[PDB]
């Protein structure tokens, strides 16, 4: 019951849900204020359904997890995650997150896709916001379903069925 | 023991001692390649010679390595004249000295390289740099020659370390090895033609150049990026 | 100057003979060393007819019996330089113009080259 | 030179007086006298505590007095109506085994944090503060973090086949300490300055 | 009631949790509670060599990320007594104040999106893009550098800099203006900001605050004229400042500084002149490559530089510098090793922050929102 | 007061009526700069030799480690360099590249040249570990972006250009003002 199981239904709906991408930014790092640039004033991401940039799930189902980050964050943003609507999806935003850059060190937390699945990398610390789009038009045509990984192999329409949705 | 001043610092040491060791053991340093531990100096490098006062100051500098110690001896290394000479002898050892470094695996452990970098340096603060006075063809000669099941031997590395010559005399008391042309001309060959010695691979170790390499161990990994394990041996009762 | 492009052009040629040589005795030939200045040349012009610096022939021991090395591109006193391991031969080619390739004033010839070589490899025939 | 009157009687009491030719000063100073004597310079005119830099020395390739060691830079901020630019350091070494020392939250509210964060990082506890707590670190780990013997947390970063780089042996660096693979070292390899 | 704000929120990005003791209509007392990102760089950096370490100097300042990375240099450069030639200097300042002018950007930026109306953001940001071409071009870098170099950045300016150099201070000030224009007039500017962001003086030195908080007090206390450092002994500019700690007051001073960077600029570009980039003592220097293909010494030299990298002598060293954000500075200590035995690093935030529940005494609800912003988090400070 | 509400609106309104000055992707290439930072190329010299010895030198200045480096000693008689040591495996995990740029300062065969690729991102950790053969001088596109094109059928495109090329490439010709 998410529209789906009559051909019709299924791309209509993915269409939909495709096409109307709401990010949810987390910074916590140089990448937000990249971030504010990736919205305006060079390009545009209204015309990838999105007037929705900011705090609230209330708003939204994109995750981008943005930055580098610490042991204290990651209950918090495991909990920010959780308090999301059903079908979610996780951009692991930039390398500070992905795999922790050029930290080794107690502090921070390495390899962001411990905290949270993952069903997309964009490395790049700093990443042009352009990457970030092309990360975004891979995420769409993910979710379609009209994608593989290098070695052919499918993969489901969501982040969210690779650990526990909730 | 002999009183010693090394510019600064008096040790107790006593006597028939080299200056070199007393020199080290007061914190202060040289550039040093051609005698080494457990084994009988030579002049060779000649890198070990410094002015000494006892107080007038001698009128050829002595390679104090190999000269002994004297009560109430004075010491002086951090002359400006001996640096100066330092890098004068780093250069002239540079002359023939066959630009590798890059698959040298020598390497880390291209100590020569280390005093190099210590001890050289122009005569000129500068406002432009220097480098050479050399500038004409080097030396070609002998490399990718397999020594041996377990050694290679590229020639033209060799300082003309003579480490390892030596080392046959000292240690085993068994030679295989000799200089062989004069002058310029020399270099240092075998006519065994595969080392029959039962110890003979320490000189890997000795060629403070990276002539005599591990082949087995060519081109497979670089001198810093091993991590060098203490520990204990086991495959002779020794 | 350009005394250096017929050296050059020399040194290709005599190393040519080289390899001739090296196949028609089938005695061992092998490559000993590329040019820095092709290492370190990255993207300032390179030229050289040839990347190869030093080759030697050898005996079949990987012991030369024979080296042969050219002078680098600004590696001035330009000439190109043999010698017989323990003969203490050593030969300096020069280029002199308005005659070709001299070996101290007399033309080298692939023949006498030749001859150098078979008084080598059989004189000397270490293995 | 409101540092003269501080200079003068620093002398006076013997303390012994480090500068680096850089025009940097230390005064190194006992626990004890610390508190009252820095009162005495706030008095005399000093506008602003800069900082507390809390050092381990737990291995040095010197010895050094203590292992702890505390260090304040005042200044004297002539842009204000008063002051003159005097600006140094006070050192203050520290027993280990107390972890102890009179804060100075009593002379400038700047202190209270700079001081929580050097309880933190290195052991101490300042007399006379109020709260502890983290405020930049986890509670969760423990052991007063950042400090010599502190673990330093590494993880080898992997590459295909599982084939995997060890941080902590990759390094051709070293600390003085180290010696490398070299033997021994001199000349620019222990340090190297110029005056030229 | 004590409120817990906690971090991301709304907008604000702070990690930020804040204890407000409310009296359900007025803020009493905020206990911050903060230190929840944190990395320890200065433990990081004495495992990884000087060279290393000028990664992490950009890499906790997402505004003026030059600055941190200069003040760091200096240090350095002043402990082993290398020099930097004046071309390189003039570049240095050109870099700074254009990183200076960047921060400014983003500031007001932020204070418009903060709360207030939110449009003009985008046009101070088409600005900073501008700014960002800048660094583009010469860098490769949109921002994060590695251009400075020890004994001076590491190569030469693009020509292509010269025009669009020119081109923005063109438009700037035409454009600084109307973004100004926004908030002097505004009578409802007034009624939000004026009232705010109280705090005497003398207790902005007790508690710890620098400049464009203590200038922003008016109280005059440039590092750059106090302390002064290289360049700005010679060039003539002034101090912008305020006269009281509020909320208004900052807001205008900054407007001012920018104009003021850019005659320096301006003052730059005249004093502009070929010349070597960095420091020809190869001893300490990296060779130029265009020479490993000559020399053996400089082979060596190279290929020891870029690995074990050299040994600057024992000693501490300090020097105090202006940043945009405050009063910036190294305690570095080296033991003579290829790392250093102690970075202390200096964060102005950090302390500026120290002076928060101080500044948001007894102020009012909506109001406390803004008088976190007007101060400048930087996360980087506080966290390190 | 008053007044400047006005004047707000106004210029604003002026705004409005301006064609505006954003750019879309990937519909007009970025504007770069021929020092830009993507993803690093493994050049070769027109003897066809590549130019890398594995030489690692790279990986002493990577604070990252992101290079794993199998090396190895050239054919003799085929020599995949010119040189007397190679690199018998070059990968790069771009997870955590610094792309450090030292990197390029270190090697010295300047085999390492930073690309003008950005359009890298995938779904999954172990395919973002690039490989030498997707780190040449002689692929023409991104791992993701190539993989696409086979599947699909399509051809190529980056969406970038620079005012020309960066003298350190002399490989590879980008779209450039005449590309896209
Ligand atoms: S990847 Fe780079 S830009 Fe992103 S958070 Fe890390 S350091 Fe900042
Ligand atoms: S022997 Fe030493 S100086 Fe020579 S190429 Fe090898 S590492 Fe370099
Ligand atoms: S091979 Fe090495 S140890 Fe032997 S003489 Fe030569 S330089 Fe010295
Ligand atoms: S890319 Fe350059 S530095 Fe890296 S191994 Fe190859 S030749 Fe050496
Ligand atoms: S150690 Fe060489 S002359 Fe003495």
């Amino acid at each position: 019951r998410e529209g789906i199981l009559f051909t019709t239904l299924e791309k209509l709906v993915a269409w939909g849900r495709s096409n109307s991408l709401w990010p949810a930014t987390f910074g916590l790092a140089c990448c937000a204020i990249e971030m504010m640039a990736s919205t305006d004033a060079r390009n545009d991401l209204a015309r990838f359904g999105s007037e929705v940039f900011r705090a609230s799930p209330r708003q939204a189902d994109v995750m981008i997890v943005a930055g580098r980050l610490s042991k204290k964050m990651a209950p918090v943003m495991r909990r920010v995650w959780e308090q999301m609507p059903d079908p979610k999806w996780v951009i692991s935003m930039g390398a500070c997150a992905s795999s922790g850059g050029m930290f080794n060190n107690y502090a921070i937390v390495q390899n962001v896709d411990s905290v949270v699945p993952v069903d997309v990398y964009v490395p790049g610390c700093p990443p042009r916001p352009e990457a970030l789009i092309y990360a975004v038009m891979q995420l769409q045509k993910k979710v379609r379903g009209q994608a593989y990984n290098e070695r052919g192999e499918r993969l489901p329409p969501v982040a969210a069925w690779k650990r526990t949705r909730g | 023991m002999v009183r010693v001043k090394v510019n600064d610092r008096i040790v107790e040491v006593p006597p028939g001692t080299s200056v070199m060791d007393a020199v080290f053991h007061a914190g202060y340093d040289v550039p040093l390649f051609c005698s080494e531990k457990h084994l009988s100096p030579i002049g060779a490098c000649r890198m070990c010679l410094v002015r000494i006062g006892l107080i007038q100051w001698q009128p050829k500098l002595a390679a104090s390595c190999v000269t002994a110690v004297a009560d109430g001896m004075v010491v002086d290394t951090l002359s400006d004249v001996v640096r100066e000479a330092q890098a004068g002898m780093v250069e002239f050892t540079l002359l023939n000295h066959p630009l590798d470094c890059p698959t040298c695996d020598k390497g880390g452990a291209c100590e020569l390289q280390d005093r190099t970098v210590e001890y050289g340096l122009y005569e000129k603060p500068l406002e432009l740099p220097v480098y050479t006075r050399f500038e004409f063809t080097r030396r070609h000669v002998d490399k990718h020659h397999p020594l041996s099941p377990f050694v290679i031997l590229d020639r033209e590395r060799c300082i003309h370390c003579k480490r390892c010559v030596r080392y046959f005399e000292e240690v085993p008391g068994d030679e295989v090895l000799d200089f062989i042309e004069r002058g310029v001309h020399t270099f240092i060959g075998t006519m065994d033609f595969g080392l029959p010695s039962g110890f003979s691979g320490n000189i890997t170790d000795i060629c403070p150049v990276g002539a005599l390499l591990d082949l087995t161990a060519r081109f497979r990994a670089r001198n810093w990026e091993m991590e060098e394990t203490p520990t204990t041996c086991a495959l002779c009762p020794v | 100057a350009s005394s250096e492009r017929e050296l050059y052009e020399a040194w290709v040629e005599l190393l040519s003979w080289m390899r001739e040589y090296a196949q028609a005795k089938g005695v061992r030939f092998e490559k000993e060393a590329d040019f820095p200045d092709f290492i370190y040349r990255m993207e300032r012009p390179y030229d050289l007819p040839t990347t190869i610096m030093t080759a030697s022939l050898s005996d079949g021991l990987g012991e030369p019996f024979l080296l042969a090395d050219v002078s680098p591109r600004h590696a001035k006193l330009k000439r190109i330089g043999l010698r017989l391991p323990r003969a203490h031969i050593h030969l300096h080619a020069h280029y002199e113009p308005g005659k070709g390739l001299v070996t101290g004033k007399i033309p080298l010839t692939k023949e006498r080259f030749f001859a150098l070589a078979d008084r080598a490899r059989e004189a000397l025939a270490f293995a | 030179m409101r540092l003269e009157r501080v200079l003068e009687e620093a002398r006076a009491k013997g303390y012994p007086i480090e500068d680096n030719g850089l025009g940097n000063l230390w005064v190194v100073l006992p626990r004890e006298r610390f508190k009252e004597e820095m009162a005495h310079y706030k008095a005399m005119g000093f506008n602003f505590l800069a900082d507390i830099v809390g050092l381990d020395y737990l291995t040095y390739p010197d010895p050094r007095p203590e292992r702890f060691a505390v260090v304040y830079e005042l200044v004297s901020l002539p842009g204000w109506k008063d002051g003159d630019g005097s600006r140094f350091f006070v050192r203050v070494y520290v027993p280990e085994e107390d972890p102890r020392l009179p804060t100075v939250t009593d002379l400038w509210g700047s202190a209270n944090f700079l001081e929580r964060e050097v309880y933190d990082l290195f052991g101490i506890v300042f007399e006379g503060h109020p709260d502890l707590r983290k405020i930049l670190t986890p509670e969760d780990l423990e052991g007063h973090p950042l400090r010599k013997d502190y673990p330093l947390g590494e993880t080898p970063t992997l590459f295909r086949e599982g084939r995997y780089i060890i941080p902590a042996e990759f390094r051709a660096a070293l600390t003085g300490k180290d010696p490398g693979l070299t033997f021994y070292k001199g000349g620019s390899r222990k340090g190297y300055r110029s005056l030229w | 009631m004590t409120l817990n704000v906690g971090p991301q929120h709304p907008s604000t990005h702070g990690v930020l949790r804040l204890m407000v003791t409310l009296s359900g209509e007025e803020v009493l007392e905020v206990v911050p509670h903060i230190g929840y990102l944190h990395t320890g760089f200065e433990k990081t950096m004495e495992h990884r060599t000087y060279l290393q370490n000028i990664t992490y100097t950009p890499r906790m300042d997402y505004l003026h990320s030059f600055a941190h990375d200069l003040a760091y240099a200096l240090a350095v450069e002043k402990l082993l007594g290398a020099v930097v030639p004046p071309r390189a200097e003039t570049i240095r300042v050109i870099l700074n104040e254009l990183s200076r002018l960047a921060s400014h950007l983003v500031f007001l930026g932020t204070g418009l999106l903060d709360l207030g109306a939110l449009t003009p953001f985008f046009y101070a940001f088409r600005e900073r893009e501008t700014i960002l071409d800048l660094f583009e071009w010469v860098t490769g870098q949109r921002f994060h550098h590695n251009y400075i170099r020890i004994g001076g950045v590491k190569e030469d300016l693009p020509e292509e800099f010269v025009p669009e150099l020119k081109k923005l201070l063109e438009v700037l000030p035409h454009r600084i203006d109307e973004y100004e224009a926004l908030f002097a007039e505004s009578p409802i500017f007034y009624e939000r900001a004026r009232g705010v962001g109280v705090i005497p003086p003398e207790v902005a030195i007790d508690l710890g605050l620098t400049g464009g908080s203590l200038r922003a007090s008016g109280v005059n206390y440039d590092v750059r004229k106090a302390y002064p450092y290289s360049g700005y002994e010679t060039y003539t500019f002034d101090v912008p400042l305020g006269e009281r700690g509020d909320v208004f007051d900052r807001m205008l001073v900054r407007i001012r500084e920018m104009r003021e960077s850019v005659k320096i600029i301006k003052q730059a570009l005249e004093r502009l002149e070929p010349g070597p980039v960095r420091d020809p003592n190869p001893q300490i220097t990296p060779p130029p490559r265009h020479l490993l293909e000559t020399s053996m010494e400089a082979v060596i030299y190279h290929f020891k530089h870029y690995t074990e990298g050299f040994h600057p002598p024992k000693g501490e060293v300090y020097v105090p510098t202006e940043s945009a954000r405050g009063e910036l500075g190294y305690y570095i200590v080296s033991d003579g090793g290829s790392m250093p035995y102690r970075v202390k690093v200096r964060a102005p935030s950090f302390v500026n922050l120290q002076s928060l529940p101080y500044a948001c005494k007894g102020e009012q609800v909506p109001d406390m929102v803004a008088i976190i912003a007007s101060l400048d988090p930087v996360m980087g400070d506080v966290d390190r | 007061t008053l007044k400047a509400l006005a004047q707000s609106l106004g210029i604003t309104l002026k705004y409005l009526f301006s064609k505006p000055v954003t750019v879309p992707y990937p519909d007009a290439p970025v504007a770069l700069k021929p020092r830009f930072h993507g993803r690093h190329v493994l050049t070769r010299h027109p003897n066809g030799l590549e130019k890398c010895i594995g030489c690692s030198l790279c990986a002493a200045a990577c604070p990252a480690y992101a290079i794993y480096v199998e090396p190895a000693e050239n054919d003799p008689e085929n020599p995949v360099s010119a040189g007397e040591r190679y690199a018998k495996v070059y990968e790069i995990n771009m997870l955590r590249c610094i792309f450090c740029g030292l990197c390029e300062e270190a090697c010295p065969t300047g085999a390492i040249v930073l690309g003008y690729d950005f359009e890298m991102a995938d779904y999954e950790y172990s395919d973002l570990v690039y490989g030498k053969e997707d780190m040449l001088v002689d692929v023409v596109g991104t791992k993701p972006q190539r993989r696409e094109a086979k599947r699909t059928g399509k051809p190529v495109k980056v969406g970038y250009v620079v005012p020309y090329v960066r003298p350190e490439l002399e490989g590879f010709k980008a779209p450039t003002e005449g590309g896209k």
